[PDB]
């Protein structure tokens, strides 16, 4: 019409460019994204190593499985303000959590009186109830068991938490700190807490993330459709 | 960038080869491509055009319904194909690339050209001369005229303006009123006022001789000029 | 003006206060609950809209019975013929479309459920041909007894509950009522039983069953809603077909079997809105 | 020790002193001198152009300096370069890390630059002999995140990271020149000067520099903020600079006289700020607040004048064209939308 | 010690800021004032612009 010659060509090129956008933009909203988060001696680079990959600032890995895309984000080397680039993250998947079981005896650095177990306990606290992951569950690895019954074998449990009763055994320490740690979840009708402990079995860790994603799509598309 | 073209001989009335070129050098997918008709010692014209991916074809009104063209993105490849034959169809044929995008530069590099000889409303754009003889280091105005004006509404105008080498193809000078292309001198102005149109070059050397030639592009129907040689 | 008092002395026809006050009250809920979604720019998904339809499908059946009930009495033995088909038709597309906005609202959502798309965006495509169809399809079977099957010919062949109304049409109408009825109850245990097979075998070890109990609750109360409150009128309109004519004595007083229709009509809205946590927090909020 | 302690309290000494010297050149306020002109009753903008195509949140654009072109950078990895006039798009260039907090368009129209949280400034070139566009220079020295970058000439770029420290980059070598260091907290916003020769910086603890690019050493600080800043830009006179915050409050500062002049303030705002500019002439100072509106907050008035409330979610990013024509806000909602 | 270099150079830098000159805040008000009232001819955004001239027209 008012157009001239050259000009409905450049229309044609803008809607190419969208036909392009849509195109990936259907691509990469099929893939799971799920961000990964832990202390400094929490164990993440055993997590990330024992799972299988395809694949300064943030490291991405991708790897498949059971015809599932996960994206794995590692903020680690982020030594700046969390508050400001945490925004960034609202719309994820899950949040995966490393904590270390044997890293209950072993003070922080350059301190004596700070206990680095009630630092990851804080830096769960805060995570867990933060305003933006209100609605994302939250998947917790417990890596180390082995050294952790061998250390606590030898030295009690009373010595990081002063109120306990049982005995020193694993069998119950273990579900003490699982329980300890699912008391630090103030929303309770919103979000679930999937607790694991890491095995020598690099695939097992592999399924229950699988699961625990399945369960989070499921439990969204439930509630997508007013169904739930 | 590099476009060489292949499939060019003497052919009988009928029946003939297909037109192929190959391109290599940018980005083929996203680039309109066009075709301009350079017959033996006369004026060049306009063939057809096909949009990006394909989307929009046309051809030119002499030869409409009789050319089958098409592209190829995998290979980088584009073919044109006859159907009839005339004795007038022998002449020297020019594929050449053209995107469009604010602030783009429409059909700046041509290519080199095949040739092939046969064995036996729209706008009307003119030249004021044909030939002048010019010495060295004198400034010459060359003047091209419209029967339409060419000022669109939006206000810019889409004159194109390209001068012949005598030998090989020809290359783009200023595209819509004075914006000189990419690797142009700075000796090259152009102006206009919507009808009547000219361009000044401040200095003439040896090295810029040839034809010039003046184009139009906002009535799709492409129209080139006479072409006005310049002789030393 | 003739037929009319014939075919009403042949067929054998010769307390509403409150039917039209709980109409106004369905009315006035309905268009509640639909200027809460229209208000919130939350819910503007593609499966929003289909509550939307619901419930101006609702509405419109509303008016209609309210309107029929108005006109219903001593003015119907002169109002012309035309506009008693007229009424008729318009209690049918309204009822129709009711029944066909429940269907599209499974459809889907077995659809959304049967793919784990994990994403709420949707092609509007789908969204607009459902709504269309139905309300075509509603508009088709409210119209066409004035095309066709009116009795003005025959003496006996049309209805005894509501005259000038062939045996075929209510029988027509009440095979594509069981249809839907059986594509919705079909589709509804599907839903279910896919969510229920999919959570036990491929998310087995978790630390973290409820889920699968939860909706069996939602399913079941929906299906039993909207079953036990339109089986009288099946029954009604099963029976007018094979009960003779001058021995009946049930179809006269037939207000109540089109009440019970009407009220399921709308108590919908109070089911779709009382399941999801997001729906009642924000007419909650208005 | 004792050396520590005299250091301390010599410290403490030099910064009462400028306290003193400073609130002794204080003799009248801006809103008592600026109370005999007449008020803007009230500035209705409405939405012209509606550029949607984004499928994420958008953190950042910027116009040209034709005022017709605009980039805007989104977290699905996209640069989109959008034409302001027609609507339609020009680029759509892809990122490596789709983690984007910035982005720039050169003066000259050829290069644009997009940082992010992967602490690198890719820059790109739009005027390539192909149909492509190409990485030119991929800058990395920063060690946090970058926050913002603007073009200081066609050869030179600075950029604002989160460790604390801003450098100015060399698009040719691809080293940085000269490191700005002094600020306590994360710099997240600067803005370059009219001539181009200093601009400020914008911390994330109460505290706003003043740097000039050629010495590379810090002139002049500005406090008076309660939580910390969040967008800073220059007034078209070049000698002040309005600065938002996270505490609903925007103020002007003044070069010449390194002294807070006037605040805006509003006990109907209790949420942050998250972009700041001025007008054309300096007269009307458009906010963008985090509660899914902007605002048109008066310069010389300290009053509201207009609320451009068209807007679904979080406001990140807008900046007023170079001839004053049109605004350009873009939200969480990926859209942007031309008010005028 | 390492606190110390650092220390010292606070202290240079806030003698070093404490010698630059200052203008009263009357001139720098008026100046401001001078600036945005002689350039509000050619602002289109409080000054209102029809609509034959703007070109994001609707
Ligand atoms: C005999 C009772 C009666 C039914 C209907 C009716 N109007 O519509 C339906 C209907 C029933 C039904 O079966 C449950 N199914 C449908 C369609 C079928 C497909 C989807 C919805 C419609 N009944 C209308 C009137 C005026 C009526 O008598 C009113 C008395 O005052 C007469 O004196
Ligand atoms: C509105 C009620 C009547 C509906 C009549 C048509 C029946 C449904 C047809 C479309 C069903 C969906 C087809 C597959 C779509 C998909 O997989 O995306
Ligand atoms: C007049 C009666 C009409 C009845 C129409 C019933 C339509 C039922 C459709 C059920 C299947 C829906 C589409 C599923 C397609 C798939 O994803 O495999
Ligand atoms: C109250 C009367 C209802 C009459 C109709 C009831 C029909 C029930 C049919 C149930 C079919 C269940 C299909 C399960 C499919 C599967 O195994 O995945
Ligand atoms: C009087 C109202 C009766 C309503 C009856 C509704 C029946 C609901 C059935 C629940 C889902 C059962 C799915 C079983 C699937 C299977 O066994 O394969």
């Amino acid at each position: 019409c008012t157009l001239s010659a050259e000009d409905k060509a450049a229309v044609e090129r803008s809607k190419m460019i969208d036909r392009n956008l849509r195109e990936d933009g259907e691509k990469a909203a099929r893939e799971v994204k799920l961000l990964l988060l832990g202390a400094g001696e929490s164990g993440k680079s055993t997590i990330v190593k024992q799972m299988k990959i395809i694949h300064t600032g943030i490291v991405e890995t991708h790897f498949t499985f059971k015809d599932l895309h996960f994206k794995m984000f590692d903020v680690g080397g982020q030594r700046s303000e969390r508050k400001k680039w945490i925004h960034c993250f609202e719309g994820v998947t899950a949040i995966i959590f490393c904590v270390a079981l044997s890293d209950y005896d072993l003070v922080l650095a350059e301190d004596e009186e700070m206990n680095r177990m009630h630092e990851s306990m804080k830096l769960f606290d805060s995570i867990c109830n933060n305003k933006w992951f209100t609605d994302t569950s939250i998947i917790l690895f417990l890596n180390k068991k082995d050294l952790f019954e061998e250390k606590i074998k030898k030295s009690p449990l009373t010595i990081c938490y002063p109120e306990y009763a049982g005995s020193n055994t694993y069998e119950e320490a273990a579900a003490y700190i699982q329980c300890q740690f699912e008391d630090l979840n103030k929303r309770k009708d919103t979000k679930e807490i999937y607790t694991h402990f890491t095995c020598a079995t690099d695939t097992k860790n592999v399924q229950f993330v699988f699961d625990a994603v399945t369960d989070v799509i499921i439990k969204n598309n439930l509630k997508d459709c007013g169904l739930f | 960038v590099q476009l060489v073209e292949s499939g060019g001989g003497l052919v009988q009335p009928g029946g003939s080869r297909k037109l192929s070129c190959s391109a290599s050098g940018f980005a083929f997918s996203s680039f309109g491509m066009h075709w301009v008709r350079q017959a033996p010692e006369k004026g060049l014209e306009w063939v057809a055009y096909i949009s990006s991916g394909s989307g929009t074809i046309y051809y030119a009104d002499t030869v409409k319904g009789r050319f089958t063209i098409s592209r190829d993105d995998p290979k980088n490849t584009l073919f044109l194909q006859m159907t009839s034959l005339r004795s007038e169809d022998t002449a020297m044929y020019y594929c050449v690339r053209s995107i469009y995008y604010y602030g783009s530069s429409p059909f700046d590099f041509w290519g080199q050209g095949t040739t092939l000889t046969v064995s036996s409303s729209d706008i009307v754009m003119t030249q004021a001369t044909s030939s002048v003889p010019v010495t060295p280091g004198e400034s010459v105005s060359i003047s091209c005229r419209s029967s339409k004006s060419l000022l669109h509404s939006n206000g810019n105008t889409y004159l194109y303006w390209f001068l012949q080498r005598p030998g090989q193809s020809p290359q783009l000078l200023i595209y819509r009123m004075s914006n000189l292309a990419s690797g142009v001198p700075d000796r090259f102005s152009g102006s206009g006022s919507g009808t009547a149109f000219t361009l000044t070059i401040s200095r003439l050397e040896a090295e810029d001789v040839g034809v010039y030639y003046c184009m139009q592009h906002l009535e799709y129907p492409l129209t080139f000029g006479a072409g006005t040689k310049l002789e030393l | 003006y003739d037929i009319i008092v014939r075919h009403y002395n042949y067929t054998g026809k010769l307390t509403s206060v409150v039917f039209i006050l709980i109409c106004c009250f369905i009315i006035l809920e309905n268009i509640f609950v639909l200027l809460t979604i229209w208000k919130t720019k939350k819910f503007h998904r593609p499966m929003y809209y289909f509550i939307g339809n619901l419930a101006l499908s609702d509405l419109l059946a509303g008016v209609a019975y309210t309107a029929n009930l108005l006109l219903s009495g001593a003015t119907t033995y002169k109002l012309t013929p035309a506009q008693w088909f007229l009424r008729e038709g318009s209690m049918f597309v309204a009822l129709s479309a009711s029944v066909f906005s429940l269907l599209a609202i499974a459809i889907e959502r077995y659809i959304t459920m049967l793919k784990m798309k994990l994403h709420n965006g949707s092609n509007n495509f789908r969204l607009f041909l459902l709504i269309s169809a139905c309300w075509v399809i509603s508009l088709i079977l409210g119209g066409l007894p004035i095309m066709g099957w009116n009795c003005i010919s025959a003496l006996s062949s049309c209805s005894t509950v509501l005259p000038l109304y062939h045996k075929h049409y209510i029988l027509f109408c009440t095979t594509v009522f069981t249809l839907l009825l059986l594509s919705i109850v079909i589709l509804y245990c599907r839903i279910y039983s896919l969510v229920r097979t999919r959570s036990r075998r491929l998310t087995f070890r978790k630390n973290i069953s409820e889920k699968s109990l939860a909706l069996l609750k939602t399913v079941i109360i929906v299906l039993s809603v909207f079953i036990a409150c339109w089986a009288p009128l099946f029954i009604l309109l099963l029976l007018d077909v094979g009960c003779k004519v001058k021995t009946c004595d049930i179809l006269f007083r037939a207000e109540y079997f089109l009440v019970l229709a009407v009220l399921n009509s709308g108590t919908n809205p109070i089911i779709y809105t009382l399941t999801n946590k997001e729906m009642r927090r924000a007419f909650i909020r208005i | 020790g004792s050396e520590l302690d005299q250091l301390r309290q010599e410290a403490e000494q030099l910064k009462n002193q400028i306290r003193d010297a400073r609130k002794a050149c204080a003799d009248a306020t801006l809103s008592q001198i600026t109370n005999n002109i007449d008020p803007v009753g009230r500035i209705q903008m409405r939405t012209r152009r509606t550029l949607r195509g984004h499928l994420a949140k958008i953190y950042a654009m910027h116009w040209g300096t034709d005022s017709r072109l605009l980039v805007s950078a989104s977290q699905d990895g996209k640069l989109i370069i959008w034409d302001s006039y027609t609507t339609n798009k020009v680029h759509a260039i892809p990122l490596r890390s789709s983690w984007v907090m910035t982005c720039a368009y050169a003066p000259s129209g050829n290069y644009v630059a997009c940082g992010g949280l992967d602490n690198i400034c890719s820059i790109y070139n739009l005027k390539t002999r192909e149909g492509n566009v190409r990485v030119s220079r991929e800058l990395a020295g920063h060690t946090g995140y970058l926050s913002c970058c603007r073009f200081l000439d066609d050869n030179q770029i600075v950029t604002s990271s989160g460790d604390t420290t801003c450098a100015l980059w060399d698009i040719e070598t691809g080293q940085q020149t000269t490191t700005f260091t002094g600020h306590t907290g994360d710099v997240m916003s600067l803005s370059l000067a009219p001539d181009t020769r200093l601009f400020v910086s914008g911390a994330c603890d109460a505290s706003a520099k003043l740097w000039d690019v050629r010495e590379g050493m810090c002139r002049q600080t500005f406090t008076g903020h309660e939580s910390d800043i969040n967008a800073i830009c220059f007034f078209p006179n070049g000698n002040a600079f309005a600065t938002g915050s996270d505490d609903a409050t925007c103020r002007l500062f003044d070069l010449r006289a390194d002294q807070e002049l006037m605040t805006y303030s509003h006990d109907n705002i209790i949420c942050g700020i998250t972009s700041v500019s001025f007008s054309k002439s300096g007269r009307l100072l458009l906010a963008g607040y985090d509660d899914f509106n902007c605002n048109v907050w008066d310069a010389l008035k300290a009053d509201r004048a207009g609320v451009l409330a068209g807007h679904d979610n979080r406001v990140s990013c807008l900046g007023v064209t170079d001839d004053g024509m049109a605004v350009a806000t873009g939200s969480w909602d990926s859209f942007l939308k031309i008010w005028n | 010690t390492a606190s110390i270099a650092q220390a010292r150079k606070l202290v240079e830098q806030l003698k070093m800021e404490a010698n630059i000159d200052r203008i009263k805040v009357s001139k720098a008000a008026a100046d401001l004032m001078a600036y945005c009232e002689a350039h509000a001819k050619e602002d289109p955004l409080l000054t209102p612009v029809p609509a034959s001239e703007n070109p994001f027209r609707e």
